[PDB]
DNA sequence: CGTACTTTGGTAAAGCTAACCTAAGTCAC
DNA sequence: GTGACTTAGGTTAGCTTTACCAAAGTACG
């Protein structure tokens, strides 16, 4: 199942990329958990965290810290549970 | 509210597996906003009907029958999201909430029509792969 | 099974009014295939919530809140039927059964998008007027007569206009109606009958078939 | 089935004995239908229309006519339905 | 009121056979004081469960299972009456009305104890033969 | 099954009072082996008819009419148990089960005759006081202690006085008690236990056996 | 001390069959 | 014109499972 065990093994979670030391990444998947908050989804579309758009993931240190991301049209703070639920290609 | 309790427990366990989270009854309580006793009782009912099992470490494993039904619900969900965005033009942020309900009433007959209509989609508008397209025969 | 009991009780009462049948609980039992005691206990539950009232002759009246909710469900149903026929291309006989479930999960937000997409539709694929389009924010049919009454008055030639929700529930019948050509916008020859509760014969463009008294009563034509 | 088809074939109903020209008879069976009326059963015991007692059945003519009987301690009027439900040996 | 509807319909048909009356649904309505529609509906339920059949001339015929059950109820009835007169000393005129209820709650275990106690009785206090004593084994 | 649902609910509430257990709807559910919703809907039906009331702590109180009816059924039960033992000679372990049905069909008229026949009995064959004898027209029990509590207080020898209706429902258990000699008017040796929910050991005249916490709570003795 | 789950006793909604009723109509003789 | 039964639409009682709740306790790390 490409859903749970992706065929593209270079798919990584925004929170794991952030803790690894940030990087420029292509947005691929937004999990169903993230989609459940309409206000957040509006904010993700506005700044440009949507599938097919490149984003900059700012390096973070420690667990339970918000992950700062920069999109094509602004930046936004992702909660660990949200950042975990967004998958990217670096 | 949930439309179908069983299908939302199955898909919620499926969601947690996609997110690489350990599917405990505690996670279902949080995400479906139901009390612990409610979730334990419903999981017990779904274990009795052979849709899932509770392991020694207490994480919920979907059975062959449970995974088959979870895949069916999710496939209907992500085909509905595509119809709602690509064809109907519902706002990007409102589509999951609509698909959250549509996923419970969609026939496999409509699924096959949507596959032709949408030009063999393999992902949702949010980039999530559509599972169980094999099972439709498309 | 019904997905939403309350909405289907409201919509069954609406269907019966549209078909000019007296809405008794005995009708809801027959149509939704439920026990008398279940219908009484559910109608009592809906009476408590002020969605209907039971009169002295025991016929069901929709309240202002009831009629509003009934129209809302019925609007979703026929916009659903339009979407499935016009856009998705689901087979004519399978559409009502699908729409029967969809009418309970469609948002008013989606209805608005569907009105735009489908070009402000005024009728279902089965010729039934779509109500409550005013609530979203978007013809004299007193000349229409029932196939049973036309047959009992001597028959003749007639244009098919409406097939009621009642009739749409049987996929095999709807497949028969389509093949012989008893569909909205097609001409038919209704054969004359004298007896009530007798099956009416009708001749379409590609053959003819038998209609039961309750089916024929639920098909409206213009002669 | 002694209940429905008596082994003693000479058992007769009070109404049949009355219509055929009365006679002296031993009371044998009082059916469950008769027992259902307590006031009647009290009257039947008082006058002696009870199993093991001899009674005199008065001859009657016509259907739907009450059958007069004489017991050891008085007489009483049986309705046709009651008289039918009492069986005797002549 | 009847305590057990099924047992009272069976025994009422058994009564009408003992009295050489043609057992119609009309006779049950009269004797149990129930409306015609009620009796038709209950007889249909008892036909469905294979306790009786409705003949062409519309008289009710007990089946093998129906006759067996009717005999069991009547046997309990007439043993209860013997206990109520010979042992308990309830008044002669009231005993049937009591046995009308007792006949529904008496076990075959008690029936066999009553047979020993009453010295193998073959008739009720009202002279009616006790059927189905073979079936007890006594 | 229950023969009379109302009378069995009333008698279950009475049983729980005699055993010093708080009468909750949950107790009726597990004892009469019915669903929670059944018990609530039936207790609601009996509240409406003024046979009981549901308190704030949700414990069931019998009204004057309810208590009267409860006593009436319990009187018929224990007079029936006496008749089946003293006169008919039904086996000790089968008597309660029979009486469970008889208590619902017996008239006061028959009760009066049974009082004379049985010699004005005051206790059932299981040592339980027969109540409501005043209504027909006809001892300090504070020194009695429960076998579970006797064991939890150190155990010791005791005389069996009462076996509650609860215990009598299991014929196989009653057959065991009879063979071991744990019956009214027999001495037993109760072995000591420390904790609740622990099975109590008891030694009779012809052997010994294990009692479950709920069984031992329902057996009363004099030490 | 926090997390996960259990025990206990509820609830409302939504279904069932058995067993009763009345009013009006049919049906054979 | 009855006596017998049916049609049509109820009713109450007495059951069920599903799917929700909260308070308090347990098991464990
Ligand atoms: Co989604
Ligand atoms: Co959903
Ligand atoms: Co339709
Ligand atoms: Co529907
Ligand atoms: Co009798
Ligand atoms: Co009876
Ligand atoms: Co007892
Ligand atoms: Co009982």
């Amino acid at each position: 199942g490409d859903s749970v065990e992706p065929v593209d093994t270079d798919l990584r979670r925004v929170d794991e990329v952030a803790r690894s030391g940030g990087g420029r990444a292509l947005v691929c998947r937004i999990a169903e958990h993230v989609q459940l908050d309409p206000d957040l989804m509006s904010e993700l579309k506005k700044v440009g965290v949507v599938p097919g758009n490149e984003i900059d993931i700012v390096a973070v240190a420690g667990v339970n810290k918000p992950i700062q991301v920069q999109g094509s049209e602004g930046g936004t703070q992702l909660q660990p549970g949200i950042a975990h639920a967004v998958m990217v290609r670096v | 509210d949930l439309i179908d309790t069983t299908e939302m427990y199955l898909r919620t366990i499926y969601d947690l597996e996609e997110e690489g989270v350990v599917p405990l009854r505690a996670r279902i309580a949080e995400r479906l906003e139901q009390s612990g006793p409610t979730v334990s009782q419903t999981v017990a009912r779904m274990e009795r009907d052979g849709l899932l099992t509770v392991a020694e470490d207490r994480h919920l494993e979907l059975t062959k029958a449970g995974r088959a039904r979870a895949i069916s619900v999710m496939r209907k969900h992500r085909l509905a999201e595509r119809l709602l965005v690509d064809v109907i033009g519902l706002e990007w942020e409102q589509v999951h909430l609509e698909a959250c309900r549509w996923e419970h009433v969609m026939s496999e007959a409509v699924e096959r029509k949507l596959v032709k209509l949408l030009g063999n989609p393999t992902t949702s508008p949010y980039g999530n792969p559509i599972p169980g397209l094999d099972e439709l025969g498309v | 099974d019904l997905i939403d009991t309350t909405e289907m009780y409201l919509r069954t009462i609406y269907d019966l009014e549209e078909e000019g049948v007296v809405p008794l609980r005995a009708r809801i039992a027959e149509r939704l295939e439920q026990s008398g005691p279940t219908v009484s206990q559910t109608v009592a539950r809906m009476e408590r919530d002020g969605l209907l009232t039971v009169a002295e002759d025991r016929h069901l009246e929709l309240t202002k809140a009831g009629r509003a909710r009934a129209i809302s469900v019925m609007r979703k149903h026929r916009l659903a039927e339009r979407l499935l026929v016009d856009v998705i291309g689901l087979e004519w006989e399978q559409v009502h059964l699908e729409a029967c479930r969809w009418e309970h999960v469609m948002s008013e937000a989606v209805e608005r998008k569907l009105v735009k997409l489908l070009g402000n539709p005024t009728t279902s694929p089965y010729g039934n007027p779509i109500p409550g389009l005013d609530e979203l924010g978007v013809p004299v049919d007193t000349d229409l007569r029932r196939v049973d009454e036309v047959a009992r008055s001597g028959g003749g030639r007639a244009l098919v206009c409406r097939i009621a929700e009642h009739v749409q529930l049987d996929p095999d019948l709807m497949s028969e109606l389509k093949k012989v050509g008893v569909v909205p916008g097609n001409e038919i020859d209704i054969v004359a009958v004298a007896g009530v509760n007798k099956p009416i014969q009708v001749q379409g463009s590609e053959g003819g078939t038998q209609l039961q008294p309750g089916i024929a009563h639920a098909v409206m034509v213009r002669v």
